[PDB]
């Protein structure tokens, strides 16, 4: 059904709350140097294997998302989420989730 | 489309949070 902006924001707050838990738990069971769980205001990026592309299904709670696609981040061999080259922002590809990209 | 307020809100999240330019 036609989700409203207020409903969408509510689901984001609920998803953001789930991301806080997944972070606290991992930060209570630490192991190795993987990329840490991270909330980017859209979805919760999970533990990333270092040196690899991390793929996350386009979240089901975003109404205007293609839920058959994936969003992507890059986790380097140091366990840090890779920045965009030449910029100071974390690299993420959402082109599969959305029509205007 | 649907709610343009919802759509245009997602425009902002995608604009700052899709960073591959
Ligand atoms: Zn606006």
């Amino acid at each position: 059904d036609v989700m409203t902006k207020e409903e969408q924001i509510f689901l984001l707050h609920r998803a953001q709350a789930q991301c806080e838990k997944r972070l606290k738990e991992v930060l209570q069971r630490p192991a190795g140097r993987p990329c840490l769980p991270e909330w980017d205001h859209i979805l919760c990026w999970p533990l990333g294997a270092p040196g690899e592309v991390v793929a996350v299904p386009c979240p089901d709670y975003i109404y205007d998302f293609n839920h058959k696609g994936h969003a992507y981040r890059r986790c380097d061999r140091n366990g840090s989420w890779e920045l965009v080259p030449g910029h100071n922002r974390t690299w993420a590809n959402y082109s599969e989730c959305v029509k205007f990209l | 489309i649907q709610d343009l307020r919802r759509r245009f809100f997602l425009h902002h999240l995608i604009a700052e949070x899709h960073t591959a330019e």
